[PDB]
């Protein structure tokens, strides 16, 4: 009769739309740049790792990708990684108390790009009616990013394998704010060496509009999510 | 609550 044996473990995640690309909603449009209004840098073809982490890149520097008809690297620009989508291979896991998660396959290097944070580009005002719908079905994961204060970035309904990132008060990733093609997206990026099999998680940082409880493990968790 | 960067 065991509470213990009622095995409602999910053998997979509820549904979703696995996307490349963020999509917009409603109000929120489209950014662009005309090729006129990239920014060049000054790195130089001939240079060891153009563009790369360890590089003086003046579009790195300031998170911004590179266009390769623009950059005076060419095609060994090693600054095009949001539109390359070359991604460290990852797998989806089931944790015990915090859902879903994501662990990579193999190792990342500190500062390395790892993924984008992609899904549904919405407004506050449809950010708010999810969340609000989401209290009347007593859902209890939220996909929500803000990138600027009217585009979120809502992950829940389509998104990428970094929908399954949990969050942790002592991460191995964090997100910044990125300029490719003129348009504003979020990376993961590595804020340490990650060995293969490590669950990747970042902070949420989470403005909560109660709070929720966190069960990341680390010491400094503050006992609270976000 | 929203995620921020
Ligand atoms: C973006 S999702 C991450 C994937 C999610 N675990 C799932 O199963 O689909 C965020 C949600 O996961 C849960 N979560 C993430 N990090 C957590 C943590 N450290 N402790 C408890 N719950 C967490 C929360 O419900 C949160 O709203
Ligand atoms: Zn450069
Ligand atoms: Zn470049
Ligand atoms: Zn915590």
């Amino acid at each position: 009769k065991e509470a213990l044996e009622i095995e409602k473990n999910s053998r997979k995640p509820p549904p979703y739309k696995h996307i490349k690309a963020n999509k917009v909603i409603g109000k929120v449009q489209i950014q662009v740049a005309d090729l006129s209004e990239i920014p060049r840098c000054n790195c130089k073809p001939a240079d060891e790792n153009p563009c790369g982490l360890e590089s003086e890149c003046l579009n790195r520097m300031l998170q911004y990708e590179c266009h390769p008809q623009v950059c005076p690297a060419g095609d060994r620009c090693q600054n095009q990684c949001f539109t390359k989508r070359l991604y460290p291979d990852a797998e989806i896991i089931k944790t015990e108390r915090r859902g879903w998660g994501l662990r990579t396959k193999r190792s990342i290097k500190k500062g390395e790009f790892v993924n984008e944070y992609v899904g549904e580009l919405i407004d506050e005002e449809e950010c708010r009616l999810r969340i609000k719908r989401a209290h009347e079905n007593s859902v209890t994961n939220f996909y929500m990013l803000t990138v600027t204060k009217d585009r979120i970035i809502d992950a829940g309904p389509k998104g990428n394998y970094s929908r399954f990132m949990n969050h942790s008060c002592n991460p191995n990733c964090e997100t910044q704010k990125w300029t490719v093609n003129g348009d504003v997206r979020v990376g993961l990026f590595a804020l340490c060496d990650i060995p293969a099999g490590m669950e990747l998680t970042f902070n949420y940082n989470l403005d909560c509009l109660g709070r929720t409880e966190c069960h990341c493990g680390a010491d400094n968790c503050s006992g609270f999510l976000g | 609550g929203v995620l921020r960067i």
